[PDB]
């Protein structure tokens, strides 16, 4: 199916956003 | 010719009977019961739903106990149910899958059934062994059995496709009396509460009253419109009701020798498969081909209520001896009990 | 990579702690801001910029220039904000797919619950074909309910939650629900083929077998995938498909069900046209109602794999299973519970006893 | 032929029927209405019944 | 009492005409589909023609297609069957039959040996 | 007390249920047929049980016992003045309020009675066997077209007709009824899922 692929793509996008913003805030 | 004179003597005699019937005619039951208040809007809730059959149900009959009932289905089964607990007390397989009538002797001992096969199978219930086998097979009829009723544990009256209605003897297994002269296939019959006379309805729009002791018909009521399918006795031994394939019920009287009331609306075009009375004879329940059965006022010709809970055509309907509930079996292999 | 960045930041903090502030000249501030160690008083202080970010990894040799005065105070042009610092050397489609598939799943949930209630609240409609249908609607509901708990969990985790075993079990539940739905769509097709393909079978045994293959088998390949993923990769709440093989474990069975389901569809429609032979508009109306029940729209993009799919093809691909499947529940519901003539006739006869 | 025999027995039955007496409709109708009220309170279908003695809940 | 009394018949030379009116009494007329059945000497009963309640799809047998014509009158409760161009072989006892079920397009036993809804019509001779 | 007798009744009920379940399996696993135009005739076709019933000794009047055959897979209808009666018999059985859901199979076992046989033309889509003259073939197709005109006149109940020819031995006719019964059952399933 593609539901998991969308979840992985969404997860990776949120993960990259969390990493960038977190260190910047720190 | 001499035959034309025989036909002449018949038509002139019929005219004399019709004149005598119109002579004794007076203010009918319609206008002499105007002061009688209506029965009132009554409801009928489906308390039980006896399921377990496979094919369409065709007949049923209560017992003296008024708690056990027997039903017959076209799948070749004859199940005796317990209306109080809804438990199948017995399930007898039929040697012929086509069964159109089932009876319950007034002793909880024997059970009769018939159908396309001209043989009428009587089964014993209180057998010494666990199995319930065939006690006797009444044969001799030349037409399909349409309705059979039990007079006692020794005699049984049956109706067949042939006009001849025969009163059998279970012990000797041979016909004792053969009532004839209907000219049509007798669809059903009704035993009077006194077990001296019984009426029968055929497909010639006529109802004949026969005495069990003799073989001569006492009267003849011909005021219907088409073939009569159901007939039941009034619970006083003095009148009865009939139903034909015209959505028209007729209440005939024995002493009057003519109809008393006609029950039919102007928005229903169907037949009447079953007819029965209440314990007091005030409520007249009749099933139709419109997937539901109705209940009329026997003294006001007004629709008392409508019982609509079946998903197919109602084929059998019967009231208990004490009139506590109404069991109706339709072609959806479902037998409900209304109370 | 995000978790590695956090560990790297902690390592930098530990290294900074191991360095004491005492110096011959007055030292400058030493905190974690890009960790800044003790600088040189009256000289340019440089520090290695981090590389945990994609934009920062392209400049690994970059240095953060600072001006630590001799008085141990950083150059601050103004005191209205934090200290001054000079740093010059160191998408929407997912949101669109989110808003379009979440609204469709909600509508399906509303239409499915009412559809199941109608079929369950009618005692005179209980039949094997409806029993499989009711379980089919229950499977769709469990699917819709699961995805709702899923996306909200992802937002909660990204907005502790990762290390907790709850998130892992939630994703397994979704993998099991989506797998059960596809396999229950299969048992529906194999049952329809059993009806058409003349074969005398016992209703009780063949029925409990359809329920077993629909509910039990999902556990035969989703649990192995769970234990395999756990031992190998468990940090990402079983959300990262590092190795395609593991994702293939839970995907191959689904692809098989869809493939063996399309075969039944072409077989069923073949009998329809054969029967109609003894017109195209009627056949068109028949396939439009047979497609949602069997979920054959997946065959449009089936052999294509995520590893191969790239570029906008992924968007076009992910637009099918996120719109049809999201609205597939509505189709199967209205077609077989509202548009069906039988259920309607039952409403016509009950309107009298209910008024 | 044999149909004349059906005619003879037919008229004979008609003659037998024409011999029985009859009762006025206003009399048989009144007796029917009178009996219908003697057991008015004994009909569980006409009058309601509490769930205590009713064997069907 | 349902009864069907008809008239007409008698003797007529071949090729002539004849009109038979079946006066129906004892039942509502505009609810059943009336039919005509004949019994030739030495043969069984056969179907001739029919007509709906009000009359919209009138049908005849192949032997009488175009010769005979059937018409009814719901106001007078009558059923007519006009004859044109008689045939020496058309001699038979034309009965008046009423279908048993109202509001139905079909009806069985119309040609049965015994039928309680028949009129016992007169013999109609066509010879010289 | 009443507890003991209640379980005895409950155990009895459970026994009937266990028996009725197997009875329902054998009942649904077989098909019933009617032959007109009661004697039982049972036979199997590829492990498929068939129960053909032939009405016998019943009177001519059939407007009542014919209703008991409502839930039948197919009603085999054979034919032979001599045919106009059979034509009306099928006509009356076709558009009946009770037999509207029951299909009918036709097993066809002159110019004087029917005048349409003069200006009638053989359909071009016919399959005339070269072993006989076109006279008889045009006759069978005329009777077939006549029966069809009566069949397709009104299909409210949605029941189909299957006209066949008696060109083979009986062993081949059993295969036909088997194929027709399968077709009727399949069409019913197709309409049970709202595909047709």
């Amino acid at each position: 199916h593609s539901q998991g692929t969308f979840t992985s793509d969404y997860s990776k996008y949120l993960d990259s956003r969390r990493a960038q913003d977190f260190v910047q805030w720190l | 010719s001499e035959l034309d004179q025989l036909r002449q003597e018949a038509e002139q005699l019929k005219n004399q009977i019709r004149d005598a019937r119109k002579a004794c005619a007076d203010a009918t039951l319609s206008q002499i019961t105007n002061n009688i208040d209506p029965v009132g809007r009554i409801q009928m809730r489906t308390r039980r739903t006896l399921r377990g059959h496979l094919a369409k149900i065709y007949a049923m009959h209560w017992g003296t106990d008024s708690r056990l009932l027997v039903s017959a289905s076209q799948d070749g089964k004859l199940i005796i149910w317990d209306s109080y607990t809804t438990n199948k007390v017995h399930a007898i397989p039929l040697r012929s899958s086509w069964v159109m009538t089932c009876a319950y002797a007034p002793s909880g001992n024997y059970v009769a059934c018939g159908g396309l096969d001209n043989i009428c199978s009587i089964y014993n219930l209180k057998t010494r062994e666990g199995n319930v086998r065939v006690s006797r097979e009444l044969a001799g009829h030349t037409g399909y059995l349409s309705c059979c009723r039990f007079l006692d544990d020794n005699q049984i009256v049956t109706s067949s496709g042939d006009t001849t209605c025969a009163l059998w003897d279970i012990e000797t297994g041979q016909q004792t009396t053969t009532f004839t002269g209907h000219t049509g296939d007798v669809m059903s019959l009704s035993l009077a509460p006194d077990t001296r006379l019984f009426v029968s309805g055929a497909c010639d729009a006529s109802a004949k009253l026969w005495d069990v002791r003799e073989g001569m018909c006492r009267q003849t009521f011909t005021g219907h419109e088409s073939d009569i399918n159901a007939i039941c006795f009034f619970p006083n031994g003095n009148a009865f009701a009939t139903g034909s394939d015209d959505a028209t019920c007729r209440l005939f009287d024995l002493r009057a020798d003519q109809e008393l009331m006609t029950y039919s609306h102007d928005n229903i075009i169907c037949g009447i498969t079953s007819v029965s009375f209440s314990k007091s004879g005030r409520l007249l329940l009749a099933g139709y081909d419109d997937f539901n059965c109705n209940v009329w006022d026997a003294l006001k010709a007004d629709r008392a209520g409508v019982l609509a809970g079946h998903d197919n055509r109602v084929s059998c309907l019967g009231v208990t001896d004490d009139g506590m509930a109404v069991a109706t079996g339709s072609w959806d292999s479902f037998l409900k009990i209304w109370n | 990579t995000v978790q590695k960045w956090r560990e790297y930041r902690r390592q930098c903090q530990r290294s900074l702690t191991e360095d004491p502030p005492p110096a011959t000249d007055l030292f400058c501030n030493r905190t974690f801001d890009a960790c800044w160690p003790d600088g040189e008083p009256g000289s340019f202080v440089n520090v290695s910029c981090p590389w945990y970010l994609p934009w920062a990894s392209s400049v690994p040799q970059g240095h953060v220039y600072r001006f630590c005065t001799a008085e141990g105070l950083w150059l601050q042009k103004d005191n209205s904000s934090l200290p001054w610092r000079d740093l010059s050397e160191c998408e929407e489609q997912l949101l669109f797919l989110y808003i379009i598939y979440t609204v469709g799943y909600a509508l399906s949930f509303s239409a499915l619950v009412i559809a199941s209630a109608i079929l369950l609240g009618f005692r005179h409609l209980h039949c094997t074909r409806n029993y499989i249908h009711l379980n089919l609607f229950a499977s769709f509901i469990l699917r819709a309910l699961s995805v709702f708990i899923k996306d909200a969990a992802l937002k909660w985790m990204y907005s502790s939650y990762q290390d907790s075993l709850s998130c892992r079990l939630v994703f397994l539940l979704m993998q099991y629900c989506v797998a059960a739905n596809y396999y229950w769509l299969l048992v529906e097709g194999v049952y329809l083929y059993t009806l058409l393909a003349f074969s005398v079978f016992s209703e009780q045994w063949i029925f409990r077998l359809y329920v077993s293959i629909g509910w039990g088998v999902p556990l035969l390949f989703v649990v192995p995938w769970g234990i395999v993923k756990y031992l190998y990769e468990d940090e990402g709440c079983w959300t990262r498909n590092s190795n395609m093989n593991y994702w293939l474990i839970i995907r191959l069975p689904i692809l098989f069900a869809i493939g063996v389901n399309f075969l039944i569809f072409v077989r069923v429609i073949c009998i329809v046209v054969s029967k109609l032979k003894a017109i195209k508009c009627r056949l068109a109306k028949s396939t439009l109602t047979l497609i949602p029940l069997l979920g054959t729209h997946e065959v449009i993009f089936a052999f294509v794999m995520d590893e191969h799919a790239r570029g906008t093809l992924r968007f076009i691909k992910l637009f099918t299973e996120l719109s049809f499947t999201s609205f597939q529940g509505l189709m199967v519901a209205i077609l077989y519970c509202f548009v069906n003539n039988e259920v309607q006739l039952e409403f016509r006869k009950s309107w009298e006893r209910w008024r | 032929t044999a149909s004349i025999a059906q005619a003879r027995k037919l008229v004979e039955q008609l003659k037998m029927e024409a011999n029985i007496d009859r009762i006025k409709v206003s009399k048989a109708a009144a007796d029917l209405m009178a009996y219908c009220e003697a057991h008015a309170k004994e009909d569980p279908l006409l009058t309601p019944v509490p769930a205590s003695e009713n064997p069907f809940r | 009492q349902v009864q069907l009394q008809e008239s007409g018949g008698g003797l007529v030379q071949p090729g002539g005409s004849l009109r038979l009116s079946c006066a129906a009494s004892g039942f509502t007329f505009s609810n059943y589909k009336m039919n005509w059945v004949r019994q030739a000497p030495g043969k069984g009963l056969e179907w001739v023609s029919d007509i709906s309640q009000s009359g919209a799809s009138i049908s005849y047998t192949g032997s009488v297609k175009g010769r005979f014509t059937i018409s009814r009158d719901n106001a007078k409760n009558t059923l007519y069957l006009q004859m044109n161009s008689l045939k020496p072989e058309d001699t038979a006892v034309y009965y008046c039959a009423r279908c048993p079920a109202p509001f139905t397009r079909d009806c069985f036993d119309v040609t049965s040996t015994t039928y309680a809804y028949r009129g016992q019509g007169t013999q109609v001779t066509v010879s010289s | 007390d009443q507890r003991n007798e209640e379980k005895a009744q409950r155990e009895a009920n459970k026994k009937i249920e266990k028996q009725l379940q197997k009875d329902k399996q054998v009942y649904r696993a077989t098909h019933r047929l009617l032959l007109l135009g009661i004697f039982e005739t049972k036979f199997q076709v590829d492990k498929v049980n068939f129960h053909m019933f032939d009405v016998g000794a019943q009177r001519d009047e059939r407007r009542k016992w014919i209703q008991c055959f409502n839930d039948v897979t197919a009603i085999i209808f054979v034919v032979a003045n001599r045919l106009q009666a059979a034509l009306k018999l099928f006509d009356s059985i076709w558009n009946n309020k009770w037999l509207r859901d029951t299909s009918v199979i036709l097993f066809l076992n002159i110019e004087d009675y029917f005048p349409e046989f003069a200006r009638y033309t053989t359909p071009e889509d016919a399959t005339p066997e070269p072993g006989e003259d076109p006279r008889v073939t045009r006759a069978k197709y005329f009777i077939r077209d006549e029966f069809l005109r009566i069949s397709t006149a009104s299909g409210d109940g949605r029941h189909y007709c299957y006209p066949h020819f008696t060109c083979a031995v009986d062993t081949e006719n059993i295969r036909r009824v088997f194929n027709d019964c399968r077709d009727i059952i399949q069409r019913m399933h197709l309409r049970q899922y709202e595909l047709l």
